[PDB]
């Protein structure tokens, strides 16, 4: 639809550590000039 | 098997190297070990 891209993003397994203690996640895109707001195009549960 | 076909069209002096893992997010396993199985690996519209 329009102009755009796709992505495929591999996400790694989940850490105790680089992740904090929630397994979700939730990831967003901006367009950016930095502080304009960014929108949340996908949420789920990461792996172990 | 992440990106392990890869279609490398030779112009007349240069060339493109597109992948799978540039490609499709769609893969088919080996499992259906059961012999003679045989696979398949789509390029949707390859504008080259």
């Amino acid at each position: 639809p329009g102009q755009g891209t796709y992505v495929t993003l591999i996400l790694k397994p989940y850490d105790k550590n680089t992740h904090g203690t929630n397994r979700a996640f939730t990831i967003y895109y901006s367009n950016d000039a930095t502080g304009s707001g960014k929108f949340p195009v996908y949420s789920g549960s990461l792996s172990v | 098997s992440s990106d392990d076909i890869s279609m490398e069209i030779e112009l007349n002096s240069t060339k493109f190297e597109t992948i799978t893992g540039s490609d499709v997010g769609l893969r088919p396993p080996l499992y259906p070990t059961v012999s003679r199985e045989t696979l398949a690996f789509p390029f949707g519209k390859l504008s080259i």
